[PDB]
């Protein structure tokens, strides 16, 4: 009946002056624009459809065109950035926040996608769909006492949607959007269904990402050990924006630093250091450098942790990009470190595969590294055992590296390289 | 990310 | 050290 119709047939169909005809050939465009191998989204927006697509959103009286038109534009806005600019362009921002209140759940469930389509574009139709006054009726269909009630589906639809009023930087969204949502936020991140618990964890992801005054608005809302406990799930999709969260808090103060540790975040550090996922590994050890760049008191909790010899670990063998991050982590640990905590790593193993990834051909790493060593060695210095820490970084074959480096073409590794063989290895 | 509703 | 957000770090 209505399957695989031209667009010539949808357009005469839509341009006749019959409300059943206008109806058929809607939902034939809907099932061409749902076809899996290349729907021709193209060829229906230079056709002329999306304005008539946007005037059938607010027909009341005929539900079926509604769902119909709203399907078909939802399937263009999850296009380009340009087909979802066509759908814009068209009006269907007002056209579809009206829908969020129709009394046909799978209309209001359409228009929701739709509107998640459109903010997650960017920044600009992010706030643009934030100043047509989106955000009130998408939290009223989420203002129930138990979430439970509603179907699955519709509530994965809302969570996403959520999460993408909160995506993206240049600006951040508005700090009184973001306020008005987050109670929200924090009710979906202690709901049960994995896929809700995925998106509310990246839309926390995303709130966390950017000044300290943004991470505060999050963290103020009593959230951390609930990502803590995210943070520990089996289903690798949450533990992935719980970890992203989890290492976005701990670039901010001591305080907020704090507030992780306390909520028992570095007991998940053995598995997340080991995880078979290099990406999991990776910004792992990213945030265990971020906690290392902290107080004393801090360091001294990773150390209590037994979490050093797992950055032994990392530092030895990982992937490339996961070891760059346990140099970092080193180089942060020695720069705030004690004496006592600086002497316990060089205890843990840390020299030998500190030397090894001096041949590794990136000048971050090398100038990172050499700034760790000559930390090790203003320790060694207080306790007058720089000797012991020679003979050390000779016998692993470091001193080779270390001398290679003084001919090296950056300037900042041929400087920091000669200083060291000049002070301790002549 | 958008998703198109197949 | 020093802190190192998301987009410095990566």
């Amino acid at each position: 009946g209505t399957v695989n119709w031209s667009v010539e047939d949808i357009v005469k169909g839509i341009n006749s002056n019959n409300l059943e005809s206008q109806l058929q050939a809607t939902q034939a465009a809907r099932k061409l624009l749902s076809r899996e191998k290349q729907p021709p989204i193209d060829n229906i927006i230079r056709a002329g459809l999306i304005p008539k697509f946007v005037s059938f959103l607010g027909k009341t009286d005929c539900s079926p065109i509604q769902f119909e038109s709203a399907w078909a534009l939802t399937n263009i806005a999850s296009g380009t950035s340009e087909q979802t600019k066509a759908v814009v362009d068209g009006g269907a921002i007002p056209a579809f926040i009206s829908l969020l209140a129709s009394p046909h759940a799978h209309i209001s469930e359409q228009a929701v996608w739709a509107l998640g389509n459109i903010a997650g574009d960017g920044s600009a139709f992010r706030d643009l769909v934030i100043k047509h006054g989106a955000i009130d009726p998408l939290l009223a269909l989420l203002a129930v006492p138990d979430l439970s009630t509603l179907a699955c589906g519709y509530l994965r639809n809302l969570t996403w949607t959520l999460s993408n009023l909160c995506r993206n930087k240049n600006p951040a969204p508005p700090l009184d959007a973001v306020e008005q949502i987050l109670p929200t936020l924090v009710r979906l991140l202690h709901h049960n269904d994995p896929e809700v618990l995925a998106d509310s964890c990246w839309a926390i992801s995303y709130l966390t990402d950017g000044p300290n005054e943004r991470i505060e608005m999050v963290v103020k809302k009593g959230v951390v050990p609930q990502l803590v406990k995210l943070l520990g799930a089996t289903e690798l999709p949450i533990v992935t924006p719980a970890l992203r969260a989890i290492g976005n808090i701990v670039t901010g103060t001591d305080e907020q630093t704090q507030k992780v540790i306390d909520a028992g975040a570095l007991a998940v550090f053995p598995s997340l250091l080991t995880n078979p996922k290099t990406n999991i590994q990776k910004e792992a050890t990213w945030t265990m450098s971020n906690i290392t760049a902290g107080r004393q008191d801090q360091i001294q909790q990773v150390v209590n942790h037994g979490l050093v010899p797992f950055l032994v670990g990392v530092l030895s063998k990982a992937d490339f990009k996961t070891q760059k991050e346990a140099a970092w982590a080193i180089t942060n640990y020695t720069s705030g470190g004690t004496v006592e905590q600086i002497v316990y790593l060089v205890h843990c193993g840390i020299i030998e595969p500190l030397m090894n990834l001096l041949s590794a051909k990136d000048t971050k790493i090398i100038q990172v590294i050499l700034d760790a060593i000559s930390n090790i060695f203003q320790a060694a210095e207080k306790l007058g055992e720089t000797e012991k820490l020679s003979i050390m970084i000779e016998e692993c074959g470091g001193l080779d590296k270390i001398e290679a480096l003084q001919r090296h073409e950056n300037e900042s590794v041929y400087k920091a390289s000669l200083n060291l063989i000049e002070k301790y290895f002549s | 990310r958008k998703r198109k509703f197949s």
